[PDB]
């Protein structure tokens, strides 16, 4: 059995850029030990750089399922951080796709 | 860097 590993290989693989096969050997941190949050941290912190911070905001509120020990205060800490900024960016968009330069909502002709 | 809020465990 292993959890390290898992946790140290995607470990380099979030910071090069491929934060989603970064998370694909997170995923086992989680599946290994469903009840662990640095499994949810780990992946959570790739979908912040992947930008499904609404997946992102439950994987750190997951964390603190967990966080009843002193070996998961290091995370904790982060279900806190990337929890917010997500939440705080996962819609965040004052300059939609919202533009009309032709007939009303409802035309009509016949 | 200025975080340990962006590495991993």
């Amino acid at each position: 059995s292993q959890f390290e590993k898992q946790k140290e290989q995607g470990n380099s693989l979030f910071k090069q850029g491929l934060y989603r096969e970064a998370v694909h050997c997170y995923d086992q941190l989680i599946t290994a030990q469903p009840q662990n949050p640095v499994g949810y941290s780990n992946k959570a912190m790739a979908l912040i750089k992947l930008g499904e911070y609404t997946q992102a905001i439950q994987m750190c509120q997951q964390g603190l399922r967990y966080t009843s020990t002193a070996e998961h205060v290091a995370i904790r800490s982060k279900l806190q951080y990337r929890l917010e900024l997500a939440q705080g960016a996962v819609g965040s968009v004052q300059i939609p796709v919202v533009e009309v330069d032709e007939l009303p909502e409802g035309y009509d002709r016949s | 860097a200025d975080t340990e809020m962006e590495e991993v465990d």
